[PDB]
């Protein structure tokens, strides 16, 4: 294929951070690149972007506990970061009482839509808890564009 | 990492209200699980402060802080308080090691 | 640019708890698309990418159920007859709030898309059941999407 | 248009099953894609979206842990080896229903999608984990799709 | 706009129960939270009644009516009942501000 | 098809703890809903048993075992205790009847 299109993963080896990795199923070809953990657009032209993490915990803390994952644009040129797709989810209603057994919560969160891109314009994908983040499994957290 | 538990020592009567508040100092980690234990005069036992009715707890996350407030305060009150934090709800650990706040000890009397 | 028809319309941040579609910077609407009674008319028969996400959001869960749904359908060119194409069903309350309790939010997304045949003329909607909990108050969060393949 | 696609959705007659239907309105399956032992068969290399969506419901929670898992999956044409593309877990129930109390039924969706290079001849699965709380008694909730891009 | 709460008094013995019925009229708005409190004889606060046990809420969403039952009373049951309707968990609030039934003054004597 | 709920017999005294067990044994389905219900010496009325604080609840999904462990225990947690297994959450039900455990009369007294 000649369409320029990327699909990249969270690297397992990171400790607590949301790293983007390249190459298995994972894609990255014909122009685009991986910089400063963005992805950027090598020409114009409109793009699917998507992506999913997951978060875990092991039971609901004292403090309120609001999940975010937020893809973003940059310009190339005008240095200014507006968000394109962000979702907001609250797994925890009430803090876990002490003693009781482990029941952990895991929460995904998946965004994709269809936007017109220029050339050189920088693509984030970025959460706010990495306390939470899972990416212990393969196929859980991922990154992609593809040009249309 | 140290946690500021204030005040130290605590006499009301009763019917009263009284607040102790702990604060995380010296460490780059945040509030995460925080709870409330009490030790009763003459027993050797500790328990779990729950939350709601005569015990409100509140937490300002900006500041590290949180506090317990006991309203309507009774003589069975009286004994040590003491807070605890943890971070086992996490999947990436702020900290390995839960830390406590040094204690406070209360005193409830009647009012003659 | 690209000749493909393609649109991408956002919720209206001035509608009073409502969903009406809008056609911003960073949103898209070109190659024969329309917006045409909160609904998008689809140009020309083809295969089409149809998604959507909304998000929804409460201070806490009341005493009367909350199901929330979000669906969207087709109605086709020529018998005006409404068939979902996509939908899902959440429910973010277990337990109603005890009183005297401090108000804490909840969040609920609902993320949609599939490919579709679609035909000249035929009208697609996105629509949830409870406005009274929907949550527009920041870009990116609620849109509405097709793109012909 | 000549791209390999489909869009199968779950078959409402299958007993506690997630078994995928093609022969639907609003579904598809065309230009080489096939549906054999309940799997997409790629007809040919290319870029391929795949996406697929799952409906969970219970009519309460009950005392052990429930973990919803939704997986799209790949087995290469000459291995009979699955090696997993995408998935999503979720935890719908925190607390226990007490007995006698107002049955509240809960639902939880799961969505996935992504891009990715198959070989032809390439078999892709979409699978759950509990299917004794899957839920496909309403159209346009439960699917599973591929196109090539 | 207007929450009729009846009966407006009721008189019962130790043993017995009694139903508060609360219906929202003139409103474009259905039910959404409801609550129960009560201020007991000599009391000069009201406390909120927790539903269960001996506590039975029912609700009809389509009539918009809504009713307190309690069963096995006791002498400390007497009181003032009121009902309270909000709307406060809504993102686009139909009504930004609550409504109270007119009240109910219960009397559980002995025998 | 059968839970073993064990042990059949328990005598204890105040202050002591004790340890229920039921196994799900020749059943094509796992653990769905697990209940415990108890009814009190003298008593003819079951009443259901709130899991948490004095009352713990272990669950083995691996072995379909789950088990009720009392702390503190008091004469009036005197009586006769059952278990009760149930799938009603499921959409898809492994099982359309309840299942009980065959009971335990526990027994506690005072020191001497
Ligand atoms: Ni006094
Ligand atoms: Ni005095
Ligand atoms: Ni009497
Ligand atoms: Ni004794």
């Amino acid at each position: 294929s000649d369409k320029p299109v990327a699909h990249v993963v969270a690297n397992p080896q990171a400790e607590g951070q949301l790293q983007w990795l390249n190459r298995a199923n994972a894609l990255l070809a014909n122009g685009v690149e991986l910089r400063d953990n963005q992805l950027v657009v090598p020409s114009e032209g409109l793009y699917l972007i998507y992506s999913q993490v997951l978060f875990k915990g092991q039971g609901c803390p004292s403090t309120h506990v609001l999940l975010t994952h937020t893809i973003s644009r940059i310009a190339v040129s005008y240095q200014t970061k507006v968000n394109l797709l962000s979702a907001i989810k609250s797994p925890c209603q009430r803090e876990t009482p002490e003693g009781a057994e482990a029941k952990p919560w895991y929460e995904p969160i998946y965004l994709g839509g269809v936007f017109q891109l220029e050339k050189g314009d920088r693509l984030s994908a970025e959460i706010n808890r990495p306390d939470y983040l899972d990416f212990a499994e393969s196929g859980q957290v991922y990154f992609g564009i593809i040009a249309l | 990492a140290r946690v500021d538990q204030t005040p130290q020592t605590i006499t009301k009567e009763t019917g009263e209200s009284l607040t102790i508040n702990c604060v995380l100092r010296d460490s780059n980690c945040g509030l995460s699980s925080t709870y409330w234990y009490r030790k009763k005069s003459g027993s050797t036992n500790e328990e779990s402060i729950s939350k709601g009715g005569r015990y409100v707890e509140t937490i300002n996350e900006g500041s590290k802080s949180f506090s317990l407030r006991i309203n309507d305060l009774t003589v069975e009150d009286s004994g040590t308080y003491r807070c605890k934090l943890s971070w086992w709800t996490q999947n990436w650990r702020c900290s390995n090691s839960d830390v406590y706040g040094g204690g406070t000890v209360v005193t409830v009397n009647h009012h003659h």
